[PDB]
């Protein structure tokens, strides 16, 4: 009954501290217990720690204490900081509450994920964060025509940004039907691409807008299909 | 560390059951939970406190405990529960949650279906700065693995050519792309560039001239 957003930057140099913030909406964090997990590409599950809506906290030992957690009641924020990152700190990072419940005829336990007295989903969405030397690149957006009676298919070229990721929308978000967005690749470059494709069978016009949010630049892509 | 198998197969509209060992001082004493996540995206609370279910569970899932073993049902399977599993559970000796391996779940019996493939050229802006990328478009293939050779005048390309693994789409079929990176100089040179898009011993293949372009 309950929204958990992790945000904050997807590239940190190594040595340095990476940081990321959970906003919390529809619960006052008073109220809450708010824990961080992490999935490295591939592999386990790691816990990182957990704040209490008490005020106290807990850490995983195996961080060395190189967390810090805290909390904002009044903004509805929890803050993750990780000091001397490397490669082995590259990971999904989600939020969650730590939801609490009674174990007939145990006793009282706790579920990450889980939200207190209501029992609902409570995890946050996950943030790929990657540490990484990599200076931000902006994307150069290229129309794509199939026209080299034809049944024309079109689409927009997200080529050469860092880091991931990007939003592709067509005409401000008015045009969804026949709409295809593809998962990026890594070219040799060491930049990504990706592509968006628009399948349609007059009056029609085609804008693919582009946003990067970690170069806060947006572009509009004006897209023929005629021949 | 909790012990999951790393597999398990069951065809749709049937059952499958996976296992999550541990210990008398975590499955023992406290309360298993378990997750759900699809690959490429998050994950979901499925089971809290060793059988119940969250809000929105459908009840096809069940959990259970024997001793420091405790297992995961799914009835009537679907092509959505094709995902991966994995158990949690508290320590006696820490606050430290123990989390299995996981378990990749496969959902038999879904219909085969042949790729869709695009092959877009160079537009003239990118052409204009000296560089030119070929973007060969592949989705709604099932099952989720294809392979893909380029081509120039007949002759197999290799430098140049990067390939995504494939990815599920909102349908439960899969998506893939490819890309050739050239110089403009390199586009002129050739007569036809092809992309070659093989699954399950059948091949699609779409060609680009130049000289039309």
């Amino acid at each position: 009954q309950v929204q958990l957003q992790e945000s904050g930057p997807s590239l940190v140099k190594p040595s340095q501290t990476l940081s990321l913030t959970c906003t919390v909406s529809g619960l006052s964090l008073s109220d809450h217990n708010v824990g961080w997990i992490r999935q490295a590409p591939g592999k386990a599950l790691e816990w990182l720690g957990v704040i209490y809506k008490e005020g106290d906290k807990d850490y995983n030992p195996a961080l060395k204490s190189r967390l810090s957690i805290t909390k904002d009641n009044s903004k509805s924020q929890v803050s993750l900081s990780l000091s001397s990152v490397t490669t082995e700190d590259t990971a999904t990072y989600y939020c969650a509450t730590l939801g609490c419940y009674f174990v007939e005829g145990v006793g009282y336990d706790c579920t990450y994920g889980l939200q207190h007295t209501t029992f609902h989903d409570a995890w946050g969405q996950g943030l790929l964060v990657t540490v990484s030397s990599a200076s931000t690149t902006a994307p150069k957006v290229y129309p794509l025509s199939s026209c080299c009676s034809s049944t024309v298919t079109l689409g927009c070229l997200v080529s050469s940004y860092m880091p991931e990721p990007v939003t592709v929308t067509w005409n401000s978000g008015a045009l969804k039907s026949g709409v295809h967005t593809f998962p990026a690749v890594l070219q040799s470059s060491g930049l990504y691409s990706l592509s968006s494709m628009v399948t349609v069978p007059g009056t029609q016009t085609f804008t693919c807008n582009v946003a990067h949010p970690a170069s806060s630049t947006k572009v509009d892509k004006a897209v023929d299909p005629r021949c | 560390v909790l012990t999951q198998p790393p597999s398990v197969s069951g065809s749709l509209g049937q059952r499958v059951s996976i296992t999550c060992s541990g210990s008398s001082d975590n499955i023992g004493i406290f309360a298993v939970g378990w997750y759900q996540q699809v690959p490429g995206s998050g994950l979901r609370t499925i089971i809290y406190g060793n059988t119940k279910r969250p809000s929105g569970v459908p009840d096809r899932f069940s959990g259970s405990k024997s001793g420091n073993t405790a297992t995961l049902t799914i009835n009537s399977l679907q092509a959505e529960d094709e995902a991966d599993y994995f158990c949690v559970c508290g320590e006696s000796k820490s606050a430290t949650p123990v989390f299995g391996g996981g378990t990749t779940l496969t959902v038999l019996g879904q219909p085969k279906s042949p790729p869709s493939v695009t092959l877009f050229p160079p537009s003239t802006e990118e052409l204009n700065g000296n560089k030119a990328t070929l973007v060969c478009l592949i989705s709604d293939f099932y099952p989720g693995s294809v392979t893909v050779v380029w081509k120039a005048d007949g002759s197999t390309i290799t430098r140049n050519v990067e390939t995504t693994r494939a990815s599920k789409q909102s349908n439960s079929k899969y998506a893939a792309s490819s890309y050739l990176s050239l110089t403009s100089s390199d586009w002129k040179s050739k007569g036809s560039y092809s992309c070659e898009v093989t699954h399950e011993g059948s091949t699609v293949t779409k060609t680009v001239k130049p000289s039309e372009c």
